[PDB]
């Protein structure tokens, strides 16, 4: 009777949702048209009474392009036809467009559909929201939805899986302007946020997967595996189970400090995964290898606050505790002084699933790790420098002002990021 | 009651002990599964001396096995009669001693001995009335030569009133297969003289010579050598397990054979040994048995007893006989060969009789004799040691693990003092 | 002793069941090998197409 | 599950009499027949519930199942054969397979998580050294 | 629980490793694919947990020519695809190139792979390293590898099976130069060094095997047989076993003196192998025969420190003891004064294995003899004379100078060789 609602807003959210829902359908055995060929699926899907299953997902956009791709693709019969909301005019990389001008006429439909979906649920655990931050409607509609859902619901937890820009590889030129603004809005409205910088996943696709020309499809398959490994504890049997509410009780020391980053292991191609055993001893060591991180950040530059490990497969609880002690006694991993115990571990029995036509290999044991560390402060410092450099000469500001955005809102967003950096700096020191 | 506990170390010690346990089990009629299949009542009257009683009514040896590598123990467990040994009694390292006395006595042995001492303490605590310890080890190998001496030291520290027997295999100048043999041989002898109550030395060269001359078999093997050693070992303690005309245990043997505390090195032998073709021609009686007893080439040592003088000697007879003929034979031999027998201790031969002969034989004898001639082995070992040590060859391994030349000098001086005071009685006259 | 030996007769039976519990563990390690041979080779042929 | 396990104390109070009154053995035979009684007592448990040369093993691979692999690259003519790939070209035949095998088995030593140290409390009891009867 | 890691650097090392590994696979019954069609392979291989075995070996080179041959041959499936490290540009017979310019860009990856391999092991006995001297990659990467390992690992034993240039037959012109630097590097970092120069092996083939056109394929097989005889006591049960640690503890009178040469017997062609009984009494004489040494050296010109010989087959311990006595009684073979006994003998049950397409016959016995003698000074003296000849006119010096190597690096190596010759001469005299 436990459910979870997933919100896909923006092109990045939609294109990662396609892959994640393909993976979910394959994992639960549901055909693309929704029929089940001849009770655990209740977390994600809902019965229509006789036959097919309707996912608990709503798709949002302003460009009818990617939505029309879904509405005519192989999954056209799966989703509810009138929850694939589409607009007319794109935000076009303008934050003010998606928050003040053309998002107010469309946010009403999304709220009504979310209310309708929630009224059907009975044990709603929380919300999942995917959005690209360095864009107009992704940041614009993402902030508005979180702001509305806060006052509409209250204590329902919200999980955000955002994609911040890479340190040096990015497409847009005005993305430092709106990345700062959306962080301001989501900081006080999201309970758990994950960093998914694009450049980090490109390198992972190289070294491990032996792929020379990766594409956005390859990255989106990696994120789907992370989501499935995170949510498998709700819908599969295991020795040690962990809920969504049992995430923000063990990873968030203070209400402001909830920006964290993820990792996954093992990631390896089938052409060389069968030359080695992939024991639990080393796959838990690789998860802490800095080169295997899913965000372009260096954990060696700061302490750790709390680390969560979710094992799936045939892991033995004794083996898990034997490897954890090795990590504790290692000298290149440093925890903060006021956190003597820093691990919350969960174990599941379902082995990871494999999607045909993919690049990954299938292994008997996989670990997905979420860590909160003070090293995440550097991505804010480097993002601030670009915004300061552009705002010194006030480039592209006239584009945002003319859409109904006050001049003074840029300064307020800048100030609170400085406050967050100072908070990290003051909390990282020892007593 | 008055039970004795067996402990072995090193590859040579383990191979000796396995064959000894096969001989003991064959004597007591125990199958490799620990079930009695014998026929006589005497075979079970005193089985508690060597064996323990477990659930189900099976018997297990009270043996402790020590080593530095798992290969020897894994082999002896898989070998025949290996199922008897309790898995808990196996204690071993993982790195090896590397024929290095310093390594096996200071680095690896120092940390490993805790468990083996614990097991020894448990076995000696569980017994009814402890009689003593007996140890089989080699003086040419690292783990054996080191841990045997260290464990003898600590066991003597813990139980000062017991009896300690060591069956040592010393290296001979002819058949030598280790380049570092003199070093650890001297180091082991120096520690053994101060602690061991009784020491019996065995020569591989003597064993091969016996196999080639007395048994006259084409291809000798370590199995046959271990068989000879095991028969010799069972001979001394047979009279403790079986009744006889004159029973005499290890302590009585020690009191009779040791005149002075430091002269406790014995050379042993077994009789009769006959080739397969000449058995039906020879007559098995006390005269022929004492001939093969006092015969020089039947000895298990390279020392020639006629190059010195006998201090004391003892003979253990097994089977039915008459004490009169045995006493007459000993008296006649000692009277006629008085030149080889020291004079200030007249009537220096002890005799013992046991009523159970070995299976397949009507009569058998085990001989233990303390003769002044054993100094030849010490002299040759000391010569090799000083030749190799004057140039400090092969010494940096010893010096790199907490050992210095002071210990080498002390050991050499102690062995030389032993040789001098042991030769003193060869020329001492009353 | 007649009732005695009946008691230790049960431990020997309890020994036999424990050995069989080790046997099924040997059947367990067949699973990875079974799942390795036939099906991990197929995942190497998917890229050949 | 044993039926004899459920017998309990306080049932030891008066229960009939195994030896009847009309077949009392004489004192002479009871003395004489102690040999079998002692013999029966010692080996009763041993018969009820208690019940060389090296040898080489078989070579793991049979002749009929070598399954030689085909080389990855496509060579066309013997002209392009190189001496570096001469190794392994010929599959083994019956003659050259070894006749005897003497491998090392480490199953027994692949156990014993470690050695033990007695973390206990004495419980020795002293059995005396001279004619136990004056001990406590 | 006993392991040994083999490192092959240089073309000579790779080509010797090919023969040694095909020999090991044939000996243990592992198919070239790696799937077997009780536990003795553990010394050289490692079970992956389901089926295939992978060798405990790493291949290093700076050119792709030889490695690509391995990655395409029949033994491709055996090795892990990543443990064959290859460069792009060759050293081109230049020691300075392989130790200062391009060897430093590969050492990190090789050391990382070595650490990964050694993490798997539990009872690592030591390392086996194969490298020819007269080449840039063999000398340059060998010195750096041993220098890094001696400080990374420390007390583990390292055995060097090295090939020196022949007294007169060689393929290069500058190999006297880069030979001296290799000696200076390895004298202070290698536990045991073996002399395996090519000319001596050439004579053995023509004299015994009746081969008039010996190619490098024939020579490498003898090295493989020597390695197999040396290490058979670790994986086959025997009467008198000897460990890897039981070579240096017995064959090294002083830490500086660890240069030694090998001899193997019998080596008889199958067309004449059945005209003699190949008794243990006579095969042990062929081992001590002066001209059968695998190194072009004359034992009759010097004394012996110690001699280690290993028998495999159906020998009897009483047989060898008589033969050793006969050898001692022989007057032309004189040992040093301070060594009364100098023989260390081992015996193993497993007979040698014959490879199809080979040259050796099938026999029931074999002898491998490793001796340390004063006569090894001659190769040092002759290489020193060649170096003095060429270095007189500063020939070829600019090639080494231009690659970051100082001018004075040759003088210290020359002084080191002079000191080594002085040490051998001083030790060789009597007392
Ligand atoms: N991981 C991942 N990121 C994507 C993908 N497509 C786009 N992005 C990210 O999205 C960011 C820009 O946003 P858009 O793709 O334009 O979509 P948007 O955020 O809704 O903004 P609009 O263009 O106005 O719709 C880029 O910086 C990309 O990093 C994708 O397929 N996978
Ligand atoms: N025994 C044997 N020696 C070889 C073999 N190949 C080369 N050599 C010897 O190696 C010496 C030269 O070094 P090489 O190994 O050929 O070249 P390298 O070590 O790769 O050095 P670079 O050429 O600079 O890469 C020659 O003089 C040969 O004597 C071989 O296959 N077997
Ligand atoms: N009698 C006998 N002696 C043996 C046997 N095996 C080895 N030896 C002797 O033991 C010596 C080597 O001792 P070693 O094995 O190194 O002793 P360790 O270091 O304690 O294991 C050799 O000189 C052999 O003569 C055997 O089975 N029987
Ligand atoms: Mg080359």
């Amino acid at each position: 009777m436990r459910e979870v609602i997933s919100i896909h807003v923006g092109q990045g959210g939609i294109q990662v949702g396609n892959a994640c829902w393909e993976l979910f359908c394959l994992e639960h055995g549901i055909q693309p048209d929704g029929q089940m060929p001849s009770d655990a699926f209740n977390t994600f899907f809902s019965e229509t009474g006789a036959g097919k299953h309707v996912p608990r997902a709503v798709f949002l956009d302003l460009e009818p392009t990617v939505i029309d791709e879904v509405r005519t693709g192989t999954y056209r019969q799966l989703f509810h036809p009138e929850q694939l909301i589409s607009g007319k005019e794109d935000a076009a990389n303008n934050f003010a467009r998606g928050h003040y001008t053309i998002g107010k006429e469309i946010v009403d439909l999304c709220l009504d559909r979310i209310r309708k979906l929630a009224d059907n649920c009975t044990g709603l655990q929380g919300f999942l929201v995917f959005n690209s931050v360095g864009g107009g409607t992704g940041s614009g509609l993402g902030s508005l939805l979180l702001e509305r859902l806060s006052v509409d619901y209250g204590k329902k937890s919200k999980l955000g899986f955002t994609i911040y820009p890479s340190p040096q590889v990015s497409t847009a030129v005005v993305e430092p302007y709106n990345s700062i603004l959306s962080t301001h809005s989501l900081l006080e409205h999201t309970d758990v946020a994950v960093m998914l910088d694009n450049e980090a996943i490109y390198d992972i696709c190289r070294r491990n997967l032996d792929i020379e020309r990766p594409t956005y499809t390859n990255l989106n398959r990696l994120i789907a595996q992370v989501i499935s490994s995170l949510t498998a504890s709700l819908r599969f049997d295991g020795a040690l189970n962990v809920d969504i509410t049992e995430f923000q009780t063990n990873l968030v020391p203070y209400p402001r400090i909830h920006f964290m980053l993820s990792s996954y292991a093992p990631i390896i191609s089938a052409e060389k995964a069968y030359h080695e055993q992939l024991s639990v001893a080393e796959i838990t060591n690789s998860a802490f290898e800095p080169a295997n991180m899913m965000a372009k950040c260096d954990p060696r530059h700061g302490k750790y606050m709390a680390c969560s490990m979710m094992y799936r497969g045939d892991v033995v609880p004794k083996d898990v505790n034997a490897s954890i002690a090795t990590i504790k006694t290692k000298r290149t991993i440093q925890f903060v002084d006021w956190c003597p115990t820093g691990f919350k571990v969960g174990i599941n029995y379902q082995p990871p699933t494999v999607v045909p036509g993919g690049d990954l290999a299938k292994v008997m044991r996989a670990v997905c790790m979420i860590s909160n560390s003070t090293a995440i402060a550097e991505v804010f410092s480097r993002l601030d420098h670009k915004f300061d450099l552009m705002y010194a000469k006030r480039a592209f500001v006239h584009w945002y002002v003319g859409e109904g955005m006050e001049e003074g809102e840029f300064s307020e967003a800048r100030e609170d990021l400085a406050a967050l950096e100072k908070d990290y700096e003051e909390v990282g020191i020892e007593t | 009651m008055r039970e004795i506990v067996h402990i072995q170390g090193g590859q040579c010690g383990n191979q000796i002990g396995a064959k000894f346990w096969e001989v003991i089990s064959d004597e007591h009629g125990i199958d490799p599964t620990g079930t009695y299949h014998g026929d006589s009542d005497l075979q079970l009257e005193r089985i508690n001396v060597y064996y323990n009683e477990a659930t189900g009514g099976r018997y297990v040896p009270r043996a402790i096995l020590m080593d530095l590598e798992p290969g020897t123990m894994d082999s002896v467990r898989a070998g025949p009669f290996g199922q008897l040994f309790r898995p808990d009694n196996f204690v071993f390292g993982q790195t090896g001693a590397g024929n290095n006395w310093a390594k096996g006595h200071y680095t690896e042995g120092a940390e490993l001995i805790d468990s083996v001492l614990d097991v020894v303490r448990k076995e000696a605590e569980g017994c009814d009335c402890l009689q003593g310890f007996q140890i089989t080890h080699s003086l040419g190998g690292g783990t054996g030569s080191g841990m045997g001496t260290l464990l003898i030291s600590k066991v003597r520290e813990e139980y000062p009133d017991r009896i300690m027997e060591t069956f040592s295999v010393v290296p001979s100048p002819k058949v030598s297969d280790t380049v570092v043999e003199p070093y650890n041989a001297t180091l082991s002898v120096h520690q053994l003289v101060e602690n061991a109550d009784e020491c019996m030395v065995i020569d591989n060269e003597a064993l091969y010579d016996i196999c080639f001359r007395t048994l006259k078999l084409t291809t000798p093997t370590y199995g046959d050598l271990n068989h000879l050693v095991s028969a010799a070992m069972s001979g001394v303690t047979c009279c403790l397990r079986f009744p006889g005309q004159l029973n005499s245990d290890l302590r009585k043997l020690a009191v009779n054979l040791i005149p002075f505390p430091r002269l406790h090195f014995f050379m042993i032998g077994f009789a009769p040994l006959t080739s397969r073709g000449s058995q039906q021609y020879r007559a098995l009686t006390v005269p022929e048995l004492t001939q093969q007893m006092f015969d020089a080439k039947n000895m298990m040592c390279a020392a020639d007893p006629r190059h010195g003088r006998y201090l004391t000697a003892s003979a253990l007879f097994r089977g039915r006989m008459s004490t009169k003929e045995v006493d007459e034979q000993m008296l006649n031999v000692q009277n006629k060969n008085s030149s080889y027998f020291v004079e200030w201790i007249p009537n220096n031969i002890k005799s013992s009789i046991c009523d159970i002969p070995p299976k397949g034989l009507k009569m058998a004898v085990t001989f233990v004799g303390n003769s002044t001639a054993i100094q030849e082995m010490f002299k040759r070992v000391a010569e090799q040691f000083t030749a190799m040590f004057r140039r400090k060859a092969f010494l940096h391994w010893y010096t790199g693990e907490g050992m210095d030349e002071m210990e080498f000098t002390e050991a050499e001086s102690n062995m030389n003092d032993l040789v001098s005071e042991y030769q003193q009685y060869q020329d001492a006259t009353a | 002793q007649t009732k005695k030996v009946e008691a230790e007769l049960e431990e020997n039976i309890l020994r036999k069941c424990e050995e069989e519990k080790r046997y099924e563990a040997e059947k367990e390690r067949i699973l990875n090998e079974q799942r390795m041979q036939g099906r991990f080779v197929l995942q190497q042929q998917m890229l050949e197409k | 599950g044993c039926k004899a396990m459920y017998q309990t104390t306080n049932n030891d109070y008066g229960q009939p009499f195994l030896q009847d009154n009309k077949t009392v053995p004489t004192y002479n035979e009871l003395v004489e027949a102690q040999t079998e009684v002692t013999r029966a007592e010692k080996q009763l448990k041993n018969k009820t519930v208690a019940t060389n040369v090296i040898v080489p093993k078989k070579f793991p691979l049979k002749e009929d199942s070598y399954k030689a692999p085909e080389p990855g690259l496509k060579i066309g003519n013997p002209l392009y054969m190189t001496a570096n790939r001469e190794y392994g070209m010929l599959k083994p035949t019956a003659f050259e397979i070894p006749n005897r095998f003497y491998p090392k088995d480490n199953t027994y030593s692949k156990s014993f998580p470690g050695m033990h140290k007695f973390d206990g409390l004495n419980t020795n009891i002293t059995f005396s050294k001279v004619h136990r009867a004056l001990d406590e």
